[PDB]
RNA sequence: AUAUUGGCGAGAGACCGAUAGCGAACAAGUACAGUGAUGGAAAGAUGAAAAGAACUUUGAAAAGAGAGUGAAAAAGUACGUGAAAUUGUUGAAAGGGAAGGGCAUUUGAUCAGACAUGGUGUUUUGUGCCCUCUGCUCCUUGUGGGUAGGGGAAUCUCGCAU
RNA sequence: CGUGGAGGUCAGUGACGAAGCCUAGACCGUAAGGUCGGGUCGAACGGCCUCUAGUGCAGAUCUUGGUGGUAGUAGCA
């Protein structure tokens, strides 16, 4: 059934579990809302799941029916959601109908954040920074540790001042 | 996030009697099991043992001085487990991931922002 | 068998120093003799250093770098939310550099809105030194019209001198190569081109690798063929990278690690 | 800096350990023409090693050492008279005997200065 | 995957079989395949390598530098390919030793016994 | 072989005169048996463009505003035969600085913002040449019959212009493009005193990000039209196309306005320049424009290459074929070229001219300049003795 | 059919990994000790390749110094990583017949301490997955999905850019 | 809570530096300990659900190896 899928992944393995320092469950199945796991709050235990998703810059909702535990390949059934986010919250809840409260307001909650991740175009519009991110790898940590190391001694900068200072001010006498 | 204020009980560590004048014996806490120890009998002026009033407020617990919990990542993937909760918990780069792979780990937490722990780790300009 | 090993080899080398300066003290004695034997083994017998063995237009000074007709003004600014260390070699470079304003640079004004600012203020270069922690990395140089762009890499900065008002004479040291010459130009251009030579300072910019160093010196003439300096001004390293050729837009160089491979050739 | 120094170092030496640390830390800091002169009179009995003593053995490998690192000196081209012992080290070899390593760091003393108005 | 019970898939005992394999064995050990052009007109893949034939280096610092076999040191499973050669300090000249598999043979030193072992493997000279 | 390298920091044309084999790097290689400076008009003048007609004739353009005519002929000095070069004719002042000073009000960044020559090409045995500036300028430069070039007619664009390519594969018509400027097609009159734009392209529909992607395509090389059935109204001109955004775009018109085939060849938007065309085994498959002569797009491979050191090889399908001398090239590429079809002309700001061939990814000659080149043309490739 | 710590020859292991495992991974029943029967250890790892440091120079020798090979000698036949006890040097601090510890704090030294930059509500425009015209394609129940050719902002914030 | 190995899993980490070693460095856990920064290094290793044991040291006039104070002392006939 889905109580005996439940228990068997609460202990006995969920092959997809994080347990955090603070003892929290994490499971990373794409398809949860959540991105901890309980119960009928990870996508394997719960029969009836929906979620909010994206693939490109279109944001759809995912739906799973307990109609289709026979077939895996067609589990998701998926509407995109407009653009603009009034009318996406609506669009929301028409599919929300007559479910849980839970996937009521956490498909309204995924669909809030995973917008406000397209503050990523904001980054990247008024990026034009010069820094970027250089790695230091301890080969070349040693190449222009060691070099310079040798370079200094084999430089005699004292030597080379002494020699264009004399042959400096006898030539410009 | 909006915490309450993070009491700590006991700063100090609690380390081990003894682990101070002789060499051999570790910092690490271990009971004195001996009938006649002073430290097992708890007189005074010697060393504070651990017990267990000394646990942290359930609320608060796990907290680093951010607010935030702690929560090891290894890749993008284990990164994008914290979509929703970023006040909550934070991103703890693990420290045998390459120079490689960390640009593309702070590149992606930056923008689901996810306060990263250990930044600049590996990583010159 | 590390323990036959170590008796046999140990007598070896035991052995090699006894048979190899015993020639020699025969060699020191037929030299008391002959001067002439001796002249013969320099000549054969050669050190073979790195140096020995390296693997081998007026338009242009004015056009790209600054010249002896006016003072070049240099808008020396800063990585964003840069630290005390930064500062503080700011006033180390407003010190040797000509007529710098230093300008706190506060976010956004890309790099090109820079450039608008700097033409109708009239800068001739733009100087950015940047910070990845506490300690002071990189340094960028940059030519305003036109664009070319040095980096620079630092290594060294320790800290007895104390110097004058007095502006300081340059020297610069090993710079055959094309490339190193371009970068000799930079520093032609950058540093003042007033030499008091009263006031007794020299600023120096020896490159006899890849690496190059600049310090700064108090000269005092003896009349039997020798002078003495004192250590003075910031010890540095630098290293070239880039050579944007657009005001950042190209590149010329750009050091990898494919070089240090070659242990010679010298840019 | 390295560009103003030279040194010499004897490894796995057959002396007296105990004694050769005394006369390192007795020629410390003390230049070089002071220094090789001291210990021409600490065999002739003229001076004494800091209680005081004649340790001719040991002085005996501390001046090959010091004649050689003033050969170093010259090998590089160093000045002869402004000459100083910086860092004498010395510590204890693998062994009973009790063989002992020394190393030593000669270092020109730069005055050389002037000033205008 | 291993269907024989006579093959031993264990490690030590091939290792040792290796390194204390005869001279006979170690002349199929140090094979060297043959180059595309070869390979269209003999119809074979690879040979065992010898001294009077010429290569082509692929892999390793001396990349694409070409010579003639000087001796193969069967011993140190090695060949000396001559003018791929490390100057030392002192003027003179060492070869370096290269492993056959990393060679490419340009151009065979046909034998009799040689063009009988070309005939056996499936070839047409 | 014999070449006439384009020099900017003298301003000037250095001939290069060698074989196959010739390396001033190693001293211990072949030499160049002789390096000749030409020209030498400064900096401020240094030659954008050129072209070679004959065996005593070659068309230049200057940055100064100058395109000059200059004679070619042979004389001796092992038993080699050096050139000379005399400026017959020259038609000036072609540049229109006020317009490109004006509309960029940080386009990207550039503080000078230099008017130079996009193209020199011959509009059909001719003596008719066109001649184009970034300030969307077109000068139709005529060589008359006393030997002495004349100015038809001046026209004009939509700036700004990167590069502009004729079309040359009669199965008279141009196409343009630059910074936030589509690639439209212009059809020229044989008076070339009228233009009519035919065509101009869409941009694709936006990235993830919902941003409009950036348009900047850097040059174009034409295809021989579509096959089967010919739609009325819409035109039938199958071309390609390399931006400075990594967009490798391919546009069949008969298909539409938008480009059927957007590809990115790198990540990161890498800047990209100088789409050339090449086969695989060295072959001729081109006009003398360079325009690649099928019908199709998957026989196409092309080289280009970026601003940080590499040159890159590309098909059809944005599948990447191998960089181009990835040891040699320690700087730039200012320009490439595919000679004959087997031969691969290179030189960038690292001042060495590479002659690289086509079949086999090998490096043939390297020869020392000591200035920027800008540009390389081979005359001949026939061996000295 | 059964036994088998020997021999001959294999195939294996939820075994041990150099103070373990046989005493012995190596000049091991060797070195060595005992009149003798017997007793019986220690000891593995340079590198990818010796490329094992040429040559100049300090010393009768012992070892050094310049210089070089190598990715690295910060890998040298005392050779992978190189812990602690312990030893020297340098720097800092403390010391009138005890130190180290716990609670608390000052002073001195010292390290942390955002490539954080918006959020919201209006207004120019310019684009698109927007309006509109014409379509094409995967499948399951309406509350579907993907994907072309044109046009159009004088309506529209629907989104994103200024 | 920790250690050696086994099954399973994390399409885990890893020459852009695994393991180890230090560190007047930082965080978490009452604690067993866990995590991270810096330095050194050079090739494998870890979390999670389970299995298994030659599994956790301050002592045994402990075993082995190494190193001190005693001491430049007694001493060298």
């Amino acid at each position: 059934s889905d109580e005996i899928v439940w228990q068997v992944i609460n202990q006995s393995f969920c092959s997809h579990r994080i347990k955090a320092p603070n003892g929290q469950n994490f499971c990373r199945n794409e398809y949860n809302v959540t991105g901890l796991c309980t119960r009928q709050s990870c996508p394997l235990a719960n029969s009836k799941y929906a979620t909010v998703k994206c693939d490109n810059g279109k944001l759809y909702l995912y739906m799973k029916t307990p109609e289709r535990a026979h077939t895996p390949a067609k589990l998701w059934e998926r509407i995109k959601l407009s653009k603009n986010y009034t009318k996406a919250l609506q669009q929301i809840d028409e599919h929300l109908l007559h479910w849980s409260k839970f996937f009521r307001h956490k498909c309204k909650q995924r669909f809030t954040k995973l917008t406000q991740v397209m503050i990523t175009e904001r980054r990247l519009a008024l990026r034009e920074e010069e820094r970027h991110y250089v790695g230091v790898a301890p080969k070349v940590k040693r190449r222009e540790q060691n070099r310079e190391r040798k370079a200094l001694v084999a430089a005699k900068i004292e030597k080379a001042i002494e020699k264009e200072l004399m042959d400096r001010l006898k030539s410009g006498a | 996030l909006p915490h309450p204020k993070i009491v700590k009980k006991h700063t100090k560590k609690f380390k081990r009697h003894h682990s101070d004048r002789y060499h051999r014996v570790a910092e690490n806490w271990r009971k004195q099991k001996g009938i006649d120890s002073v430290v097992r009998r708890r007189f005074r002026g010697n060393i504070s043992q651990p017990k267990i009033g000394y646990g942290s407020n359930k609320k608060t617990k796990f907290l680093s001085p951010s607010g935030h919990k702690t929560f090891l990542v290894a890749n993008v993937k284990d990164l994008e487990t914290l979509t929703m909760h970023t006040k909550t918990y934070a991103a703890e780069i693990a420290h045998n991931i390459s120079a490689k792979n960390r640009v593309v780990i702070l590149a992606r937490a930056k923008a689901l922002g996810i306060k990263v722990t250990n930044p600049k780790g590996r990583l010159a300009l | 068998n590390k323990l036959k090993r170590q008796e046999i080899f140990a007598d070896i080398k035991h052995e090699k120093n006894k048979e190899r300066h015993t020639m020699r003290r025969k060699r020191a004695k037929e030299e008391r003799e002959n001067p002439e034997l001796r002249e013969q083994r320099l000549k054969e017998n050669v050190t073979q250093t790195i140096e020995n063995t390296r693997v081998y237009e007026d338009d242009l000074m004015r056009y790209f770098n600054s010249n002896s007709n006016e003072p070049p003004k240099i808008f020396l600014t800063t990585n964003v939310n840069a630290k005390k260390s930064a500062y503080e070699f700011a006033n180390i470079l407003i010190e040797i550099l000509p007529n710098v304003t230093f300008v706190k640079r506060k976010f956004g004004y890309k790099l090109k809105e820079i450039s608008d600012i700097c033409i109708k203020r009239n800068f001739t270069d733009i100087v950015i030194i940047n910070e990845d922690k506490k300690k002071v990395t990189g340094l960028t140089f940059i030519h305003l019209p036109e664009g070319p762009t040095f980096y620079f890499k630092l290594s060294s900065f320790v800290e007895h001198g104390r110097p004058t008002s007095h502006i300081p004479e340059l020297i610069l040291n090993n710079f055959q190569t094309r490339l190193g010459q371009t970068v000799g130009r930079l520093f032609q251009s950058i540093l003042p081109q007033n030499p008091d030579i009263e006031g007794r300072q020299v600023i120096t910019l020896h490159n006899q690798r890849d690496y190059i160093f600049f310090r700064r010196h108090r000269y005092v003439f003896k009349d039997n063929e020798r002078v003495g300096l004192q250590e003075l001004g910031p010890q540095f390293t630098l290293k070239l990278k880039r050579l944007q050729r657009g005001i950042k837009e190209e590149t010329e160089w750009e050091h990898k690690p494919e070089m240090d491979k070659e242990k010679k050739k010298f840019y | 800096n390295p560009a103003k120094s030279a040194s010499a170092r004897g490894s796995y030496l057959r002396v007296s350990f105990k004694n050769t640390r005394e006369t390192a830390q007795a020629i410390n800091g003390w230049e070089l023409t002071k220094a090789q002169k001291y210990l021409e009179q600490v065999l002739d009995h003229q001076r004494a090693i800091p209680k005081a003593r004649w340790p001719a053995k040991s002085v005996k490998f501390v001046q090959g050492l010091l004649q050689n690192a003033a050969a170093n000196a010259e090998a590089k081209g160093l000045d002869a008279t402004k000459l100083y012992v910086s860092h004498i080290q010395v510590n204890q070899a693998p062994k009973e005997s009790s063989p002992s390593h020394i190393e030593l760091v000669v270092t020109e003393k730069e005055e050389a200065v002037a000033k205008a108005a | 995957a291993k269907q024989s019970l006579d093959v031993s898939s264990d490690r030590r005992k091939a290792r040792k079989a290796y390194f204390t394999a005869p001279s006979s064995q170690r002349r199929v050990l140090l094979s060297a395949p043959l180059s595309k052009e070869l390979r269209a007109q003999y119809g074979i893949k690879a040979l065992p390598i010898r001294r009077d034939d010429e290569v082509l280096v692929v892999r390793g610092s001396k990349k694409g530098q070409e010579g003639k076999i000087s001796s193969v040191y069967r011993l140190k499973f090695a060949v000396q390919v001559d003018k791929v050669t490390k100057e030392k300090v002192n003027g003179a000249s060492v070869p370096i030793n290269l492993h056959p598999s990393k060679l490419v043979i340009t151009k065979l030193h046909l034998d009799k016994d040689r063009k009988a072992l070309i005939q056996r493997k499936g070839g047409k000279l | 072989m014999r070449l006439l390298v384009s020099c900017v920091d003298s301003g000037s044309i250095k001939e290069v005169l060698c074989n196959i084999g010739t390396d001033t790097s190693v001293q211990s290689a072949l030499q160049p048996f002789h390096v000749a400076p030409h020209l030498a008009e400064g900096l401020k003048a240094y030659v954008d463009r050129m072209w070679v007609i004959s065996e005593d004739e070659a068309i230049l353009a200057r940055n100064s505003g100058v395109v000059e005519l200059v004679k070619i002929s042979k004389h001796l000095k092992p038993k080699f035969d050096i050139s000379e070069f005399e400026i017959t004719s020259s038609v000036s002042d072609l540049f229109d600085d006020a317009k490109l000073e004006s509309l960029s009000s940080k386009s990207v960044k550039r503080t000078k913002l230099v008017d130079g020559f996009v193209t020199l090409c011959p509009i059909k045995s001719n003596n008719t040449f066109v001649a184009a500036t970034k300030s969307g300028l077109l000068h139709i430069i005529k060589k008359g019959e006393d030997k002495k070039l004349i100015k038809l007619a001046s026209l004009g664009l939509k700036a700004p212009v990167e590069f502009l390519q004729l079309y040359d594969l009669e199965d008279y018509i141009f196409a343009y493009g630059g910074e936030e400027n589509l690639i439209k097609l212009v059809e020229i009159d044989s008076s070339f005193q009228s233009l009519k734009q035919i065509w101009e392209a869409k941009n694709v529909k936006n990235d993830r990000l919902d941003m409009r992607v950036p348009v900047w395509p850097m040059a174009l090389r034409f295809l021989e039209p579509s096959p089967g059935k010919t739609e009325k109204g819409k035109l039938n001109y199958q071309f390609a196309a390399i931006t400075r955004w990594s967009h490798l775009t391919k546009y069949s018109t008969q298909h539409g306005r938008k480009p059927f085939a957007q590809i990115d060849l790198l990540p990161n938007r890498e800047p990209l320049s100088q789409m050339e065309v090449f086969d695989a085994k060295g072959e001729n498959v081109v006009s003398s424009l360079g325009n690649f002569q099928s019908e199709t797009f998957n026989e196409l491979n092309v080289i280009t290459t970026d601003y940080k050191k590499n040159v890159f090889k590309f098909d059809g399908n944005g599948r990447m074929l191998g960089k181009v001398g990835r040891d040699d090239i320690t700087g730039s590429s200012t320009y490439i070229h595919v000679h004959d079809g087997k031969y691969l002309l290179q030189g960038g700001l690292d001042r060495y001219v590479r002659i690289f061939d086509i079949k086999t990814n090998k490096m043939l000659v390297k020869v020392y300049v000591g200035s920027r080149i800008n540009f390389i043309v081979m005359l001949d490739d026939v061996e000295i003795e």
